[PDB]
């Protein structure tokens, strides 16, 4: 991944 | 019904000309001129 | 007098056949531009025409273009003839239909009459070199339709297949598990038997051998190029006991649904590790059980080995390759079965093979290629019928099958087929009573 | 001396026995004269 | 050793012999300025059969150029190989035919042909001992069509034991450049028939398709079918000029093809014809030859003998070459399919071998055949005479020529004549 | 002054001439080759492993018994079927390729019972010297030598 | 053999285009009078996708501009084009333009979905030359509004395209403030950004590789069902300009700016969503085990989040020619079950367009 907020 | 040909021979269908170097049609062909193989008459 | 006929289809064909020329064109001292500076073990693949140019004895047959025009416009532009540079006009796109109804018709034509061009001027010709692949549209469906198309023609001639067979772990496509069911559906009933190599295997071979990191297809395609010029090692070079092309279907195949061996190239190493370890009869040979030196992700701990045949090739005398083959008879790891006691088949060549500049193989003195017909490609066969009962399971990428000339019914037929072969290859691994 | 491959090769080829193999060799009658052995 | 009296009539004439001279002077070792620079001593022994000699060792070709303009001779004398001709065998007119036979054959294309008899008896009495006479002409125009028929007319009543051979161009089907061209088309067959030896039937049409399917050159011209039907123009005289194991002139085939008098239409072809790419991956066998050189797609004539039937077929060829694989070809053609050859005739096929090929080539074969195949060829050109003769369609040009309304039937029954007569053998 | 003296090009394949085009800060050659000049091997290197005649380390002398390796000095079956009168009393190839000093060799020469002269030795011992590239002679060159 | 027909559509699909001819032109060396200028031999080889020629070797592209138009041509390559495509009687110059070429592979189309013109003019230009083509592929790059008009082109659009993307240029804005520290991203960098990657998806036709993929091997390799073609672009790399000699750069890091979410081209979080498929085209000199081994290392521990009953989900491309200066990149397309979360924004703000949207994103839920 890499999220949305991070 | 004949032997048959590539996808590429010169028909008498209209077709756009391009140039030599960009690979469309006849390109294979077109790059290379004719040429004498032998220079030397045979005897008899 | 043996010719030799080789025709590469697909993409992953002409790279193959891009690799298999260069060093065929190393073995002998034909130079890109098709002179012979020595101026008779070159016939086989190079046809000798009036001018002293040697034109090679292959066909390249694709449906895009652009792998064959990097053939036209590379470094051998003036070997290969311009005729027998066969190409579509657009792509078959990954699909069964497009390769074996729509578009391989149109163009099947063409490279069946240059293919008995071709064999017309042949005096000895042996069989026929079928390179493709099985996860294609132009491999799998113009080379099925090519294979039912040749065995009406030519018939009692050898029909000899190197398949590049999907990967078990990694893959390229997504409908790769169609039409490679869908063209080994095909293939079973005519041809006459399929060697079957993986890529994902040669990229362990070439990490845990070679010591090279990060190997790019020219590494693949090599070894795939030396494996073809071991087996067709007998027809250029004498040796002691030659194996020809017609040898392999009556010493490998018992039942003609059974015609799907493996294949194995021993002295796989660097030049650095070939100073630091001696290369003997008794070890090469050792090397080519081993289940990590196979080019085939397959583990035959649990397959029963049913028909071998090695290759010798190089300084090799026939007393230790006695002595090697009875030693790995007796050990109790590798399993044959009952009906095959013979089991064996040895041929030996007295040319060693030669070194590629700037490759990465070693120049040695002694290799071996290694059939194996064994009953651990059912695994395989297990593991990729299991992707055709899940993803038809919901009719998943039909819609773009049935549209270009196929039907819903050849689907069912195809599975049956090979849970028929599914059924088959478990007869042949029973202890009889 | 000529191998039956190379004369097979040359029956391919169109030659009108002046350049076939079979009736042609380079070598003159003196290296056929002293080809003896004892 | 027996010389030939080549005669240029109208422009498509000008240009197919300029271009016939070109290679003639090609394979004989010419320049362009008329001297010798070839290296053989078997060019120049029989240089007497087209070449006459002059002072200083050079050479003037035996050639009578005629039109009714000088339109195309200017173009001629400033081409690659102009001032080899003759400036004294230039006859021209002032006036065009316009693309009118009437004009062409009775009021304007009639007093000029005095001159060019002048001029033919000027240089066929100067040589030895005269085979006979070549024309290059095109049916379908006004100054070949009528001038080109009309010298025929009156070489016969004057030499009537010599051979007279026509290369014509006869009109094509697709390609036709002309609205008055049936017309011309259909007048000029009733003369050429019971006035001539042989006559050689090439369509553009089918050099076009020459050019495409084998040679393949997208964009040919005029020239490139000039040196296809130049060559073979070369081929069917070579045994005059050059030795060989079997010899053959004009008046071996004329003996050697028709077998009645009124039947002497050929199609020609030439063999070894290859694209620039396979030129030199090509191995050249006399297979390779036979294969091709009796291929539907290397005719000259448009019309596929696989429809008719074969009555007597030529082969010249050259080079050096076995004629154990010539007979036996040549017996096996005729054995495989054995329903394209009249069977009341035992074989079909003449032989004849020369030493030489053409310069640049290693074997050569010119294709000489007589078809019942032809009888389409005059089947399509008397339907659009008679659709365009109902209607009285562009009539009035060639009444007021001094023509009248009924030579176009009598012209017309000599061509169902001939129509009917190549249909008893299908 | 001279306008143009090398730039005239022919741009695709034919036979009329173009001006020579210029590039500035766009050239893109050391970045648009392709995997396809990788296979251009167009027509040195040591060979690995052992030979099974194993020519090439020293022989031994005294033969051991758990010895398997061959050496080349173990004749075919032609020897050891039809051996000749040196092999069948005793004296091999090794003591023919063995290099013997000129009293050795005049030794030699005069028991066999040719009885050569002096200059005629002296010339004998100079073409067999001649014969090998530092002058090594040995029983082998002399008979060579002395054949013609 | 594979020749594409570029349409722009309405204002934005105008800009889209002129900058995809931009960056077409650049790296095909073309300059901007029309000319080539020469150094290479591969530049000159495929030209026949995009471009055809007019006498003297001026190349004029293959488009077609149909609504603004002034500051087109007063642009950079502004002058590229044909005048007489300047049409603003667009069936007639297409298929005037089809009929001169050898054999069509498909058409290209660069709109917008939030407008009068690219919703309502383009999607009836799609729906006249579809019904006249119907054996091509219809690729269209739209740009849809941010979820935090649309509804009345959608439902038309899902029986022509076949092969379409969304834009979201919040996203982009997302981009340009996260993953690349530009303190005033323009416009044109936006869909400068979207032009470089819109031009990845088309390498194969234009430069030799080591595994060819055409537009048509992405239809069939992506497309499982004959609706969902819904597909989530991306662009891996990029990064900042005090970050530029920072990189390796290898395949490890363009696989971890491929399946990252900030450099996706929607906005949706691909949790609620699951990778129907997924192809990844690779451009420049990759050694093809490490491609091999990072196109299933996600799928073998991020197995959560991928679909089942599709035993690779994944489709890999290689070609050999990278963009300027960069020597290794690649371009992301891949459909999503996450793409329905921008349409239940839409559907919450006639009736048989709304009824066609549902059904839409009842399709997409029930394989997730
Ligand atoms: N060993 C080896 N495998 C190759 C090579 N080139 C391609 N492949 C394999 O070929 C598979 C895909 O080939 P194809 O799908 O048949 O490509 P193609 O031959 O153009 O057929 P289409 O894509 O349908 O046009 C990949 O999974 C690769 O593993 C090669 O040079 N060497
Ligand atoms: N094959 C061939 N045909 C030609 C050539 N020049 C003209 N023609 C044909 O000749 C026809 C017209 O001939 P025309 O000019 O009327 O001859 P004219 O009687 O001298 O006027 C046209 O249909 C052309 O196809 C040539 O160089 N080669
Ligand atoms: N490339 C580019 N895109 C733009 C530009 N201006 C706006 N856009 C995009 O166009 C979208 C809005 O266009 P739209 O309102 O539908 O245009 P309309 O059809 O004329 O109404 C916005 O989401 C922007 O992303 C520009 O200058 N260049
Ligand atoms: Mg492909």
């Amino acid at each position: 991944m890499a999220k949305r907020f991070g | 019904a004949v032997s048959p040909q590539s996808s590429s021979t010169p028909s008498w269908k209209i077709e756009t000309k391009y140039s030599t170097r960009v690979l469309t049609g006849n390109w294979t062909e077109e790059r290379r001129k004719f040429i004498k193989a032998t220079e030397k008459t045979p005897q008899t | 007098m043996r010719e030799c006929i080789s025709i590469h289809v697909g993409q992953a064909g002409v790279q193959i056949g891009n690799a298999c020329w260069e060093l065929y064109c190393l073995e002998h001292g034909i130079q890109p531009d098709g002179q012979m500076p020595s101026d008779d073990s070159f016939n086989t693949f190079f046809s000798e025409t009036g001018a002293g140019k040697h034109v090679p004895r292959a066909v390249f047959v694709d449906l895009e273009p652009t792998v064959v025009d990097e053939v036209r416009t590379g470094t051998y532009r003036q070997l290969f003839h311009p005729e027998q540079l066969i190409t579509g006009k657009e792509d078959a796109a990954n699909n069964y239909a497009r390769g074996h109804y729509t578009i391989g018709k149109e163009i099947v034509d063409l490279v069946l009459d240059r293919i008995r061009k071709l064999a017309d001027l042949c005096t000895g010709l042996q069989g026929f070199l079928i390179f493709h692949s099985f996860g294609g549209g132009t491999g799998s469906g113009f080379a099925s339709l090519l294979m039912e198309r040749l065995s009406v023609d030519y018939g009692k001639k050898s029909k000899l297949e190197f398949a590049i067979y999907p990967a078990p772990q990694v893959s390229t496509a997504v409908v790769e598990p169609y039409n490679s069911i869908l063209t080994t559906h095909t293939t079973l009933e005519h041809s006459d038997c399929a060697f079957m190599v993986d890529n994902e295997a040669i990229y362990d071979i070439c990490r845990r051998n070679l010591d090279i990191e990060r190997p790019t297809y020219t590494n693949l395609n090599r070894l795939i190029g030396q494996i073809v010029s071991s087996i067709t090692a007998s027809l250029r070079f004498d040796g002691a006991l030659n194996v020809d092309l017609t040898e392999f279907q009556t010493n490998l195949v018992p039942y003609p649904r059974i015609h799907f061996p493996l294949a194995t190239y021993a002295p796989v190493i660097s030049a650095e590790k070939a100073y630091h370890e001696q290369l003997s009869v008794a070890e090469i040979t050792n090397a080519c059980f081993e289940p990590a030196n196979q080019m085939v992700k397959c583990d035959p701990r649990h397959g029963k080995y049913m028909a071998c045949c090695m290759l010798y090739r190089g300084d090799v005398v026939p007393k230790d390759v006695n002595a090697a083959i009875a030693t790995i008879k007796t050990k109790r790891t590798i399993q044959f079965v009952d009906w095959c006691p013979t089991g064996f088949k040895v041929g030996i060549n007295y040319q060693p093979p030669t070194v590629v500049p700037g490759g990465d193989l070693a120049k040695v003195q002694r290799a071996v290629c290694m059939l194996s017909n064994t009953t651990a490609i059912a695994e395989a066969w297990a593991r990729l019928d299991h992707k055709l009962d899940l993803m038809y399971a919901k009719r998943a990428f039909v819609h773009w099958y049935v549209g270009e000339g196929m039907e819903e019914g050849e689907f069912s037929e195809a599975r049956e087929d090979l849970a028929a072969l599914e059924k088959d290859y478990e007869e042949v691994g029973v202890d009889s009573v | 001396l000529p191998s039956l491959r190379r004369m097979d090769m040359d029956s391919v080829k169109a030659c009108l026995s002046d350049e076939h193999c079979q009736s042609t060799t380079y070598c003159r009658k003196d290296d056929f004269d002293n080809a003896y052995f004892t | 050793m027996r010389e030939i009296v080549h005669l240029q009539a109208g422009q498509c004439g000008n240009q197919i012999g300029a271009k016939f001279w070109e290679v003639i002077s090609d394979e004989h070792g010419i320049d362009p300025t008329g001297t010798y620079h070839g290296d053989s001593d078997l060019q120049l022994e029989r240089i007497n059969v087209y070449y006459n000699e002059a002072t200083g060792g050079k050479y003037v070709p035996r050639a009578v150029l005629v039109d009714l303009e000088p339109g195309t001779m200017d173009s001629v004398r400033s081409g690659p190989f102009g001032q080899i001709f003759r400036p004294d065998n230039f006859v021209f007119g002032q006036s065009g035919a316009g693309n009118n036979w009437a004009k062409g054959h009775y009021t304007e294309g009639a007093e000029l042909v005095d001159s060019v008899l002048d001029v033919v008896r000027k240089e066929a009495e100067s040589c030895d001992c005269l085979q006979g006479f070549q024309l290059t002409h095109s049916l379908g125009g006004g100054t070949g069509s009528g001038m080109g028929t009309l010298l025929i007319s009156k070489i016969r009543e004057e030499y009537p034991d010599r051979i007279m051979n026509t290369f014509s161009v006869v009109p094509s089907p697709k390609v036709s450049d002309t609205v008055v061209e049936p017309y011309n088309a259909t007048l000029s067959v009733h003369q050429l028939v019971e006035n001539t030896d042989e006559t050689y039937c090439i369509d553009n049409e089918a050099l076009y398709d020459i050019c495409f399917r084998t040679l393949k050159l997208t964009t040919p011209t005029y020239g490139d079918l000039n040196h296809l039907v130049s060559a073979t123009m070369s081929g069917v005289t070579t045994c005059l000029r050059f030795p060989g194991q079997l010899n053959a002139d004009l008046r071996k085939l004329a003996v050697n093809m028709v077998p009645f008098p009124r039947l002497h239409f050929f199609m020609p072809g030439f063999a070894p014809l290859t694209s620039r790419g396979s030129q030199q991956y090509r191995a050249l066998t006399v297979p390779e030859l036979t294969q091709q050189m009796f291929d539907a797609k290397n005719m000259m004539a448009a019309c596929d003998p696989r429809h008719g039937r074969y009555l007597t077929v030529a082969a010249v060829f050259r080079g050096r070459m076995s004629m154990k694989e010539v007979d036996e070809q040549m017996l096996n053609v005729q054995n495989k399919n054995s329903s394209y050859f009249v069977e009341w005739i035992p074989n079909n096929v003449k032989t004849a071998v020369c030493d030489i090929p053409p310069r640049g080539l290693k074997m050569s074969a010119t294709f000489i055949g007589n078809s019942t195949a032809i009888q389409e060829l005059f089947k399509r050109i008397s339907e659009q005479f008679t659709a365009m003769f109902r209607r009285k369609a562009f009539l009035h040009w060639y009444t007021g020529e001094g023509m009248d309304e009924m030579e176009f039937t009598e012209a017309e029954s000599n061509m169902n004549d001939l129509v009917s007569e190549y249909q008893q053998y299908q | 002054l001279k306008p143009e003296d090398i730039v005239l090009k022919e741009p695709g394949s034919s036979e009329k001439t173009l001006r020579t085009l210029l590039r500035p800060s766009d050239k893109v050659s050391n970045h648009y080759k392709t995997t396809s000049s990788e296979i251009s091997a167009v027509v040195c290197y040591p060979t690995y492993g052992v030979p099974t005649i194993r020519s090439d380390i020293p022989a031994p002398l005294i033969r051991r018994v758990s010895d398997r390796t061959s050496y080349g000095e173990e004749g075919n079956a032609y020897s050891l079927l039809h051996p000749t009168i040196f092999a069948q009393k005793g004296v091999f190839e090794r003591d023919f390729f063995k290099t013997r000093s000129k009293q050795e060799i005049s030794e030699i020469l005069c028991n066999i019972g040719v009885k050569l002269s002096e200059d005629e030795f002296e010339n004998v011992w100079n073409l067999a010297s001649k014969k090998h590239h530092r002058g090594e002679v040995c029983v082998e060159n002399i008979r060579s030598v002395l054949d013609e």
